[PDB]
């Protein structure tokens, strides 16, 4: 910068660096989450062919950013590598169907074993639980879709409502069906945090703060040799 | 992009006035602001300079301490503070925009100014060749001159032409001795290559009448030329 | 589902009829640009640090 | 070996963090400066002390004593002030996990170096030159140490009480209260899902072994009647120098990402 | 409809058979009697810092001095490669950007990503602020690559298995290029701006005619999908990069695959490719933190550009061939020479 005009260029670059430094702090103080599901799973109710949507919620003065993928095709493999920096993945399942449970299970398997989704923990919601009770006390069964339900008994289970034990057995059978895949691999780098979510079930947001708190606390211990 | 000034008037000797130039219609918080004095019977002369980030400030060597500068980003208003007015402190003042990055064109948009009537060194010397001289359709050549090599080691040559028309505020014709402005016709060209410079005009229309000015931006004095009027 | 195998066939009818060249002749015009422009490549020849703008 | 152990490990740290573009993390700049407080210890005060040791005497002149003694003390408390700032950083990470990066950014680290370098520079140089080092015993210094060409520090009552706080106790009770709480948590999580205890075992004993012999015996000695001779007072001195030597090894090495 | 695929396969076999009676001698046979370049020693001359997240794209300006880059923190930056200054800094409406472009004139830039929109920015305005001037909506998948044919024409590549030719003044597609079965991931223009290539995830590369709006030719040979495609200076050849650590050079008139540039010590896939001013060097960015440089005539690996600590996502060689720029996932740009 040996010239008067060159002097003012350096000055402008310095102003640009100041603005970039403010943004870094803001970026540093936010947590990004990815939301996935199906059409039956009412993830939309929990929350112009646009491609992605965003929703913001705040609890205890902490900002969470949730990205829902909109009008994209049926292939997921290649736009999923952009999300290897998120805190967690929220998976929404519609457990009342029975006949289409094979597809949610296989989508869970595909997501959990992904190459770019290592060290990413997943939060599982079992949605519309109240609909299951009305579909099991009346009597479509589960044996005609899952033949191993007749050799399943309720385990540590805590039926907080406690009206029916058959409802509890079916619920926890679905929960175990989902948690069977998690224990097969992952070597303590990412975890699963299920929930039994009713249609409304509005404790969802608090469930997310606690799960994220646990994930981040565990992450550091590994880093310092404590784990 | 339009600017409206305020202030001026006639002030008794020893007074204190706060001159201002007010911006509107653009990103005023990203341009460096100048103030340039025009002698009624002479050429132009620069007085100060304020940067976009309020980090750098220069002043005229003639008047330094008395004059003060200040900018107000939240309202896009510029100010010049004048105190202890002398006999020489009476001329026209123009607020000039300027933005500096690679490929930019400084001194591009001017204001219109105001007047302030007063009652009773080692800097590069830039001079013109003549003062007055044509036919509507012939070619004209105006020669400026410098006293030190305007070419820098980077490769730039800091020389300007303005064409202040007879009645309005100045404009910009050629920036850095070769390049053309935005809304000027493609009939003007800059051809120096030496401490001797020239603005050639191929054709000649009725709007081309006026006085041309010559400036050097290499060092902070920003010494001007003298002026060469063209008469129809 | 008779259109997936119709337009395809129609488009294949045009891709089949194209003139071709000799491969040993293909390694001629690919080289000619290289041999006629090897002296204008700053990356190719290590440039002396006198006429480049990235000296430091 | 201690002079050239403090030197080699420490310089490795200072240089290899700066010339590595990835490790400019706000928290790896503390391993860097803390290191300078300690590398400098070896480079200055540490050698002179070897010279004095081999010869049971000081022969560098009276003026040098006021310097060796006041810089030696400074290069020891500043090296203890960063250990009480590393633990605070670890506690804010493993106890407020969702706020670690917005609470412990580059700006916060910056003052952890200022308050850790400047405060000893005010506390140690205002005691050896303003002569608050000894009061009421001004004649025993020149009868026990100066009667024989010595420069060994002397602490009577108030310099033996205030120099036990703020140098060993205040920054030693912080390192314990934090690593006691980062033990229960590190065990409960591991059971809900040993190592934490092992990790905290080497980061709490080392400091204590290195620094208790000196800040206990040499600073409780006046109450007994100075029963402690010269023979004892050098052995106690060459502990802290060992802390400065082996810290690159712990807080820098012995760690997965540092390599 | 089952009586149609038999003929389709018969015609495909004809095409291959006709192409088979042209490979008289491979390139190695012709090129075995030329002195190689030997070794290239290129070292970092500049380092550009200021991005927060990873960098996915960049594009050199025809001035050979300015360049633009894009990152996921929602930011566009235009640099000055000589003095290392920053000229502009542009924030985006959607933070998931995947591509950026610079106009040949230098008056405009573009970007797009996981929002199904391609935006246009005006660099030369009466007011000193870069503003958005045209949003192109109509694609159903995400935008992968975009290039300016000229100031008023732009060609976009999408994740809905289609390409398009647009018209910025009105904002409506003037042509739709359909036919790819998997999503397109990249594209490259011809120097005469009369043709362009494109690669997709169905391991196929197709040649398109801009004025005709129809497919002209097809190329095959990769085991996996296509990541980045580049085009030879003559206008006759083009080279690409896949996920199986392989790189070819297909001809247009010959309609076949030439000598293949691969090695057995590389397992990861390519992310970006580019060419030199004379076609004597081929450079490609890989996933193993590196950026290999090859001899473009004899398939000799000569030169490695190490210095990044994460995945190399993009490349670029300036117009007059003085320097090279690389972007990466550690958020740093390096200028070599
Ligand atoms: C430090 N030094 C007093 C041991």
């Amino acid at each position: 910068t040996l010239s008067a005009e060159d002097k003012a260029a350096v000055e402008r670059s310095k102003m640009i660096e100041k603005q970039l430094q403010k943004d870094k702090q803001v970026y540093r103080a936010t947590h990004r989450l990815l939301l996935l599901g199906a059409d039956n799973s009412g993830k939309s109710t929990i929350v112009k062919t646009s491609g992605i949507f965003e929703t913001k919620f705040q609890v205890d003065k902490v900002n969470f950013h949730m990205f829902d993928v909109g009008a994209q095709r049926d292939e997921r493999r290649k736009w999923i590598q952009c999300f290897n920096d998120v805190t967690a993945i929220i998976f929404v399942v519609d457990s009342s169907d029975y006949n289409r449970l094979q597809e949610a299970l296989n989508d869970f398997k595909s997501i959990w074993n992904n190459r770019w989704l290592r060290t990413i923990s997943v939060i599982l919601f079992l949605n519309k639980q109240d609909l299951l009770a009305e579909k099991v006390l009346a009597g479509s069964k589960i044996e005609d879709y899952f033949p191993e339900f007749a050799r399943y008994t309720t385990p540590d289970a805590t039926p907080e409502p406690g009206e029916d034990p058959r409802v509890t057995r079916a619920k926890y059978f679905i929960r175990d069906e989902f948690l069977r895949i998690s224990t097969a691999s992952g070597d303590g780098r990412h975890y699963c945090y299920p929930h039994f979510t009713c249609s409304v079930d509005t404790e969802n947001a608090r469930r997310i703060f606690n799960d994220c708190r646990d994930i981040i606390q565990r992450m550091h211990l590994r880093q310092y040799e404590l784990l | 992009v339009q600017l409206v000034e305020s202030g001026g008037g006639l002030v008794q000797p020893g007074g204190s006035r706060k001159l201002s130039c007010s911006a509107s219609g653009f990103a005023f918080s990203s341009f460096g602001m100048h103030w340039v004095r025009q002698a009624p019977e002479k050429g132009l002369e620069w007085v100060a300079y304020i940067s976009s980030g309020s980090g750098t400030i220069y002043y005229a060597d003639t008047v330094k301490g008395r004059f003060t500068i200040s900018r107000d980003d939240p309202k896009n208003t510029l100010f010049l503070q004048m105190t202890s007015l002398r006999s020489e402190d009476t001329a026209m003042y123009y607020c000039v925009r300027s933005i500096y990055y690679y490929g930019s064109s400084p001194f591009d948009f001017w204001g219109q100014g105001t007047t302030l009537t007063v009652s009773a060194s080692a800097d590069i010397v830039m001079t013109q060749a003549t003062s007055s001289v044509v036919t509507p359709g012939e070619s004209v050549s105006i020669s400026c001159r410098s006293s030190k090599s305007l070419l820098h080691s980077n490769g730039n040559t800091y020389l300007y032409w303005f064409l202040q028309r007879p009645g309005q505020s100045p404009q910009l014709l050629i920036y850095r001795m070769s390049n053309l402005a935005s809304g000027v016709p493609d009939r003007f060209s800059g051809s120096g290559s030496g401490t001797a410079f020239t603005l050639t005009i191929s054709r000649l229309e009725a709007e081309d009448v006026g006085v041309y000015y010559c400036m050097q931006h290499l060092e902070y004095p920003l010494t001007f030329g003298a002026g060469t009027k063209l008469e129809l | 589902s008779i259109a997936q195998a119709r337009k395809l066939v129609e488009q294949l009818k045009m891709e089949a009829n194209i003139d071709r060249i000799k491969v040993s002749k293909a390694a001629a015009d690919l080289m000619a640009y290289c041999e006629a422009h090897a002296k204008e490549d700053p990356l190719l020849t290590p440039v002396p640090a006198s006429e480049n703008p990235f000296r430091e | 070996l201690i002079i050239l152990a403090t030197l080699v490990g420490n310089l490795i740290v200072i240089i290899s963090i700066s010339h590595f573009k990835q490790l400019h993390t706000p928290t790896n700049w503390l391993l860097h400066s803390m290191a300078i407080v300690d590398f400098l210890l070896g480079c200055l005060i540490m050698p002179c002390s070897m010279v004095r040791t081999v010869e049971r005497c000081w022969y560098f002149g009276e003026i040098l004593c006021k310097v060796h003694t006041s810089t030696d003390i400074m290069l020891s408390s500043a090296s203890i002030f960063h250990l009480a700032f590393i633990s605070i950083d670890r506690y804010c990470a493993v106890c407020d996990p969702l706020r670690y990066k917005a609470k412990i950014n580059i700006s916060t680290i910056l003052v952890m170096i200022l308050v850790s370098w400047s405060l000893p520079a005010v506390y140690a140089f205002g005691m050896i030159f303003l002569e608050l080092n000894l009061k009421g015993v001004e004649e025993l210094y020149r009868s026990q140490v100066s009667d024989l060409g010595g420069c060994s520090p002397f602490f009577s009552k108030v310099s033996g009480v205030l120099a036990f706080m703020t140098s060993f106790y205040i920054p030693g009770s912080v390192m314990l209260f934090v690593y006691y709480r980062i033990y229960f948590i590190a065990k409960g999580q591991a059971r809900s899902i040993t190592k934490a205890a092992k990790t905290l075992g080497i980061m709490v004993g080392v400091f204590l072994v290195c620094w208790c012999p000196f800040f206990l015996c040499t600073v409780l000695d006046p109450f007994l009647g100075y029963v402690i001779p010269p023979s004892l007072n050098d052995a106690l001195y060459w502990f802290g120098y060992l802390n400065s030597a082996l810290n690159p090894m712990v807080y820098a090495f012995f760690y997965p990402w540092f390599r | 409809l089952d009586q149609l695929r038999q003929e389709a396969e018969q015609l495909k076999n004809q095409i291959r058979d006709a192409r088979k009676a042209c490979a008289d001698a491979t390139l190695s046979q012709i090129t075995n009697n030329i002195d190689p370049v030997g070794r290239i020693q290129m070292r970092t001359r500049r380092t550009l810092r200021g991005h927060l997240a990873k960098i996915y794209a960049m594009h050199w300006g025809t001035d050979s001095r300015l360049l633009v880059s894009a990152s996921q923190d929602g930011k566009l930056i235009i640099w000055d490669s000589y003095t290392t200054n920053k000229v502009h800094a542009i924030p985006l409406r959607s933070s998931w950007v995947m591509t950026c472009a610079y106009a040949p004139s230098g008056n405009y830039v573009a970007c797009g990503g996981l929002d199904n929109i391609c935006s246009i920015y005006n660099l030369k305005t009466r007011e000193g602020n870069v503003r958005v001037s045209r949003e192109l909506a109509g694609h159903t998948g995400y935008l992968s690559c975009c290039r300016f044919l000229d100031d008023n024409q732009i060609v976009t590549s999408s994740g809905d298995t289609t390409c398009a030719l647009w018209d910025i003044e009105t904002g409506q597609q003037t042509t739709t290029f359909t036919g790819h079965t998997g999503d397109v991931m990249s594209l490259s223009l011809a120097p005469d701006t009369r043709l362009f290539v494109s690669g997709a995830c169905d391991a196929s590369a197709k040649l398109w005619d801009v004025r005709e709006g129809m497919c002209r030719q097809t190329f095959t040979g990769h085991e996996s999908d296509i990541n980045a495609i580049c085009f030879f200076p003559n206008g006759n050849a083009f080279a690409t990069g896949s996920d199986d650590a392989t790189c070819r050079l297909f001809d247009l008139r010959a309609d076949q695959e030439l000598m293949t540039y691969s090695h057995d010590n590389i397992i990861c896939g390519i992310t970006s490719v580019s060419f030199s001013k004379s076609g004597r060097l081929l450079l490609a960015g890989y996933d193993d933190f590196n950026c290999n440089v090859w001899d473009a005539l004899k398939a000799d690996r000569a030169g490695v550009l190490a210095g990044h600590d994460n995945r190399v996502s993009c490349l670029g060689v300036t117009d007059d061939g003085m320097a090279v720029a690389t972007g990466s996932w550690d958020s740093f740009l390096k200028i070599w020479n």
